[PDB]
């Protein structure tokens, strides 16, 4: 067989943290600083 | 003034297009004169009628590299000088009408038969260019001697 | 012969598993790397304003 | 009598518990400072309070070691598997938590600090709205815990 | 450099002969002779394009750059200024 | 027609090289009646030697051909270039 | 070498010049799998390559040392 | 049949008079230093690379592989 | 009685450690020293101090490499897998921990050098705020020595 | 014996470890041939000193070229599997190490070289940059050849 | 004895090296051509000059032509599978490393091209960076090369 | 005597050499007949000239239509499955290599004409990079060629 | 003999044929609707002449229609199998090489018809550059053609 | 001996081309209703010869309905799959080839309706290239009709 129980198991859980990660990390990616200072 | 045409001539190393390369620089030079006291505007024909004295030389070491290579224009030359094997002891070792199967295959011709042997006087033996290996015996042998 | 089985890799479930997921996290991992080079950015400054 | 890999989903609710945790605290730290450092310039007198926002992110990530090592603690060879899913499940829910803490820890602060240079009166209600976040990486932390024996 | 160009040579060379002037050869008489005409100048044209300019000029390049970057670099160092004395060299100019 | 003496004198190299290189191939073909091996054979190749002799001698005849035609094509551009 | 040295009549399990290279240069010299080119080759592989490696200092930091020794033998 | 021996005498005389004799032979001219690189550099060049295509083609471990028309050819052609 | 392929989860968790952390690291160092270039061009008696965010930066890298290495000489051929996936849960922990710091350190760096040039009192917040970054990037260490000996 | 299949891995990460660091040092060459435009046309005099970062960038690849050969020289048909898995992770590990250091080195180099046009002070503090993320390939190095020989 | 279609991976190998390598050099070609036409409308007299990067970009497609064939040589039916592998991976070694390499001397080109007709002092530099990048396809052919002799 | 479904491969690989070759030479074309038409405007007496990238493309559909037929005229229904897979890997050389060939084509075809309009002097330059992309696309056609005969 | 099914990938053929060459087609007269539209407010005299482009693009499109009725009327329940594999690929062949000709025709067309409007003398040469796209996709109908009787 | 997934291709068929037909159809209908929106501001006198567009986008779905009854009318219980597959391919050809035709019927007619109002002479050659994309269109049918009844 392609998938045993405890292969497919793990990535059924591996894709819910995966996905966690990914949000994660996406917010973080998009995180900008600033071009300039305001004032002296 | 040697060591790079000698180079290019390793990487060009192609007997007629040797010729063509020499006989190139040949005709600048024979215009040299009227070609030089000239305007010429276009810098790509200038540029190589600079170098047309290196250029003459690549020709002349492409010929001779070509020659080695023993491809002119993919074609080999063969000065009846080729003894790589004999046919005729091929079918006395053990090969009787092989040609039948042959229709179908290929089959490699032995070394060491007690036969065959004995290098090719100048160049590679014209043999190999007309095998379907060529692209392992003479690639090898570009390989290591790239490297020397 | 006899319809038989060509034994399809016991433990198949592992091998599969194991180069399906490796190979393609890898060839992400290339994909995206290709990607952020292809689109370089050399800042379009300095002489590009002037060549362009 | 252990379904093998039942250690493997265990484990991985340690990594998720102190990962996530991670990453929301060091977003939560990344925008404070960002806010902090365009602050500071004009108003250096107030960089001493302005550094609240990251101690709570920081607390965040602590809230994540403190359930990645409760259940590296709680990890063995033969385990029944139940046990194993319940240590995910612990290991997510105070990730998950503690990263959406930490985002709203980060953008919060970033916001409150700009703001209250501008106007300090709001400072009380930047550590007000800033707590809230914290506690909602604390409710990840509580449920995480109280799974962890059940 | 040496065997990889040297390779692409003799390949570029070999295909340009076997899909082009293999065509030109034919076990009809006048067909043949008059097509090799046709195909011949094809497979000229092609070989100059393709090897004697462009192949000619990367081996020219490699060769050259072997020349500055492995074999200079051993023994060619520093720099020094180019000597431009003044002379009566613009005449043609 | 002039045609423009620039490509009348490439016309001239093409002649001159054609002829050169077609006399040359018709040669070898008639003399190794070979290391091209591509004469076009029979695929009911039967047990004589002498059947491949005569395909060489077909190819050799169209070599010479192609390069009368060539001579031709030189001749033209030639008076080209001198009436250019 | 090889061209020189080994005929068809070895032409199993003859030797290939770049595992021996690379095998030279990491000191790797299995029991058997692979045989050598000429007795006694495993000892000058080793000297070679301990050699190379020892002329490193020379041209690494000999030099800076004695230009140091001179510039503070002249101070 | 060749042997090795003979080409290796023929052409080692060839370019070793070129490269070793030649110089001997030279203008005086100003070109004098260039003629003599050349030369020698010519000949060890050129030397060199046909003394490894000949060695490389010595003791081979293996033959062609031929056609099986290209194989009939030959038996018939030399 | 060891199941096979059972090297596989800790090897990967090895290389992940090292790579992520490097990718951390990487991504502060690169972040720090864009800003460095843009503010020391003004004010280059700063660029000694500025240097630091990319220390902190390395030290992500170096938790990395202490736990690739401790997984590493910890692998064996019969492996019981549990072993491996406490290997591949210390391995990311730590990892995907520095690579959550990189961000911190990187963000911070920039905002805090070039913020420091336009206002000297920024220099000492901008380390305090780095510090946190590094203290995030140490408990991912704290549990993957806790993980990869358990 | 031994599984087939089981050289996939070994294989794959004798590649791996050449075509990631590659990509690596090729966007460092890259990114840094940019700046390097920049900087030598407002000023070539240093020319010859804002090379460097290539430099750099060229020693990554080699890194990853050290272990690709060292793993390929490793290869065998009866290969016991473990090994094939040490293979693949040290493989990845510097390739991916290199990739990461590859960044590093392009951003600062551009950034640097262009600061360093109008600063010639920003040369030093640019060079130890650098540094820092050639020790970031190194490490990866470092980790491969203990995997790889493990 | 050998497994069914164990050719399948030699044969890949043979065409991604070429494929790879034809999309490396295609790019080079394309940037490197297009900042000649921009830049020579200014400096016709170096166009001549220019057509370097696109010169030495087309060695990665020999590259590819020379490992395409050496594995091609030895593509038979009874392969031992370990063989085909091998040949894969140097197929993709190259292919891929040529592909880097198309990047970095196209990007370096485009710039260098344009920088030398604003600075012709650049060509030094210029052709410095396009070596090493170049080298970067070399890299690849040197693994191929080891690998699919093992 | 084979499995069946050996045919697949060999049936994809005439169609991949035909569909990705004229993809790259439709992609040469557009690209050439969008530059031509706006040089159109400045510089109508070029109108003649400006076609040869147009053709270059049209070559490398050629390319792919002498490698479809003659895979379509060697596949078989009794294929010995080794042939079937260099076909398919003949196909992909070609096709793919062509497809590469084919962008590098269109690219430097409008940059050039583009640039041409400007400055007429470009015309033999971009002929000269034309011609290097052309045998690029031929160069897939050698490595077919060896394939689908081996 | 025959799997039931073996008749699935000829039907297939029929209408990815149809479907593809349609699509081509479809593009193809958009985009030169487009710019026919806007070139007639400019100047009336063009509009019959500029249909042209269209009409090249509803030959792609009956390509398509040729292949896909020579597979219907060829296509049996009775299927050997590899005839259905040859009449997939001559489908899919002379379908997606159609498609890129309608790119071609539609991006050749808008350009060459707007640039028309201001040089009459464009209009030869944008004829002349269609045609190759036309006989671009005449090249997958040959393919399609060889493959379907093959 | 009839496999009963049989009727799922064939009712997937009818389905198919009903569906994909009203997307063509209500993409040329929203692209046509908004130019002709826009047209009516400044040519009111054009709005019921403007329809046109719209009625074409119509047939297109008729072509669909009618292929979708001819199938629904023939799907029966006992389906010997190859009907299946053909009421299949004929669903999808009629269906994706009508679709095609929707967005040439939808770009044509606005850009055609609005350009119509400036320029009265491009009505005649609007309505001959919407004539080309509806013949797209019954090809689609042609082929479906020659299916559904093979």
């Amino acid at each position: 067989g392609f998938f045993s129980p405890g292969i497919w198991m793990g990535l059924l859980t591996t894709l819910f943290m995966l996905f966690i990660f990914t949000y994660g990390l996406h917010m973080i990616l998009s995180l900008k600083t600033m071009d300039r200072f305001d004032d002296r | 003034v040697i060591t790079f045409p000698f180079l290019f001539a390793v990487m060009f190393g192609d007997f007629g297009h040797g010729i063509l390369m020499t006989l190139f620089a040949v005709w600048m030079v024979l215009r040299e004169s009227r070609i030089l006291s000239q305007k010429n505007e276009n810098e790509m024909f200038s540029m190589v009628f600079s170098g047309r004295y290196i250029i003459l030389l690549m020709g002349l070491f492409s010929i001779y590299t070509g020659l080695i290579y023993n491809d002119c224009f993919s074609k080999s030359l063969n000065i009846f000088g080729s003894s790589w094997s004999v046919r005729p002891m091929f079918t006395i070792g053990n090969w009787t009408e092989e040609t039948l199967l042959g229709s179908s295959v290929l089959q490699l011709n032995p070394a060491i038969p007690g036969v065959f042997g004995g290098p090719y006087p100048f160049g590679i033996d014209p043999i190999w260019n007309i095998a379907t290996n060529k692209l392992t015996f003479l690639n090898s042998f570009k390989m290591k001697m790239s490297v020397i | 012969p006899y319809n038989l089985a060509y034994k399809y890799n016991l433990e198949y479930s592992v091998v599969f598993n194991l180069v399906l997921w490796i190979m393609t996290g890898l060839a992400l991992a290339v994909i995206i790397t290709s990607y952020n080079i292809w689109n370089m950015d050399p800042g379009y400054d300095s002489i590009i304003y002037r060549m362009t | 009598n252990n379904p093998e890999y039942s250690s493997f989903f265990g484990v991985m609710g340690a990594s998720s518990a102190m990962v996530f945790s991670a990453m929301g605290a060091a977003y939560g730290t990344a925008k404070s400072g960002t806010g902090i450092a365009a602050m500071s310039v004009m108003r250096p007198e107030l960089i001493m309070k302005s550094i609240i926002p990251v101690v709570m992110a920081g607390i965040i990530a602590i809230y994540g070691l403190v359930v990645a090592v409760l259940i590296a603690n709680s990890l063995t060879d033969g385990i029944t598997l139940y046990r194993s899913f319940l240590q995910l499940g612990a290991g997510l829910s105070v990730g998950l938590s503690g990263l959406a803490a930490g985002f709203a820890i980060g953008i919060v602060g970033d916001a409150g600090v700009r703001g209250t240079a501008q106007q300090p009166r709001l400072f009380v209600g930047m550590i007000l709205i800033l707590i809230f976040a914290e506690v909602l990486g604390l409710y990840g932390l509580i449920v995480a815990l109280i799974l962890s024996t059940k | 450099r040496l065997w990889a160009l040297s390779l692409a040579h003799a390949q570029l060379s070999e295909v340009l002969w076997t899909m082009v002037i293999h065509i030109g050869l034919h076990v009809r008489s006048l067909a043949g002779g008059l097509g090799l005409f046709f195909i011949f100048a094809a497979f000229a044209t092609l070989t100059v394009a393709i090897l004697l300019i462009m192949e000619g000029l990367s081996a020219f390049l490699h060769a050259l750059r072997l020349h500055w970057v492995e074999f200079q670099n051993k023994f060619y160092t520093g720099t020094g200024f180019k000597f431009l004395p003044f002379s009566f060299e613009h005449i043609r100019e | 027609l002039c045609c423009g003496p620039k490509l009348a004198a490439c016309g001239i190299v093409l002649s001159a090289w054609g002829v050169i290189m077609l006399i040359m191939l018709g040669i070898f073909f008639n003399v190794h009646s070979l290391i091209e091996d591509v004469p076009f054979t029979e695929k009911d190749f039967e047990n004589g030697p002498q059947n491949i002799y005569n395909l060489y001698e077909q190819v050799s005849y169209n070599c010479f051909i192609a390069a009368g035609l060539y001579l031709l094509l030189g001749g033209f551009s030639f008076c080209q270039v001198r009436l250019n | 070498y090889k061209w020189t040295a080994y005929d068809a009549h070895s032409s199993r399990n003859a030797p290939s010049l770049l595992i021996h290279f690379i095998n030279m240069f990491l000191f790797s010299y299995p029991e058997s799998g692979n045989a050598m080119l000429y007795s006694g080759q495993k000892g000058i592989q080793c000297f070679l390559i301990v050699v190379a490696m020892l002329c490193v200092p020379w041209m690494l930091l000999f030099k800076p040392l004695i230009l140091r020794h001179q510039y503070l033998r002249k101070k | 049949a060749h042997s090795f021996a003979l080409p290796v005498i023929i052409f080692t005389t060839f370019w070793g008079l070129i490269g070793i004799a030649g110089p001997w032979f030279v203008p005086k001219g100003p070109n004098r230093g260039v003629i003599i690189t050349m030369l020698v550099a010519t000949a060890v060049c050129c030397y060199l690379f046909w003394l490894i295509a000949i060695l490389a083609q010595l003791n081979p471990l293996f033959g062609p592989q031929l056609k099986n028309e290209t194989i009939w050819y030959v038996r018939f052609l030399w």
